[PDB]
């Protein structure tokens, strides 16, 4: 089913724009399962915010 | 200094860009929990009543903080691929009660 | 600005007076939670549905606050007191030791 926190354990263990793009690939596959996830709703909003600042 | 209370807050989906998923409602009322946890009534734990203690004896130590210790679900509409109604229960949405934790 | 994490703190039961019924331990390791719930990484962490909806409209309205980073899971710890007849009681106290912190 929805799988964006597994998508953002895995981002925030490399955070501890290379990681933002494959944050923003992970999410987009979970996509269509994630369709009422406000968790998700959020991270596409969150990766959106740093594409901008900084952006890349 | 203003002590921990509730505070309105009505949460306009549109303006948080929300509005692209949810169908209905257009916003709701969330409230949120601000103030100070003073030494000298208010829902704590133990913890809280310690590190407030520690605070008073040495500043270097946050006080406890004023967040929501009571919360209530609301029922929200989005579609699925087949742009089917789709009714949801979000928990923890809304602020009934405010504590120092 | 550090993210929300717990920081050591050891409560030293004479420092805060309480040594005057607390016949132990001397003290024990509080811990205590800090730092900032911020837009991105907030969200789980450790959080509510709320704490993700007040952390989106601050993103949007700083006049509303952050989240705030607070314990969310606690553990307990025994302590000896006296009672009326100078008898030493064991007491478990709930809720005094931070295990976890999170945004709420
Ligand atoms: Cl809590």
């Amino acid at each position: 089913q929805c799988r964006i926190q597994k998508c953002t354990t895995d981002f925030v263990s490399l955070t501890s724009c290379k990681a933002l793009r494959a944050y923003a690939g992970c999410t987009q596959r979970t996509s269509k399962a994630c369709r009422g996830n406000l968790v998700y709703h959020s991270a596409v909003l969150g990766i959106s915010d740093l594409m901008s600042q900084r952006n890349c | 200094k203003s002590s921990c209370k509730r505070h309105p807050l009505y949460v306009d989906f549109s303006d948080v860009g929300w509005n692209d998923w949810i169908v209905a409602p257009p916003g709701y009322h969330a409230f949120y929990c601000h103030g100070e946890c003073p030494f000298p009534h208010l829902n704590s734990t133990n913890h809280a009543i310690v590190q407030t203690l520690v605070n008073s004896v040495n500043s270097k130590i946050p006080k406890a903080c004023c967040v929501p210790t009571e919360l209530s679900a609301i029922s929200m509409l989005y579609l699925d691929e087949n742009e089917k109604v789709v009714l949801k229960n979000y928990q923890d949405m809304v602020v009934e009660g405010c504590g120092c934790r």
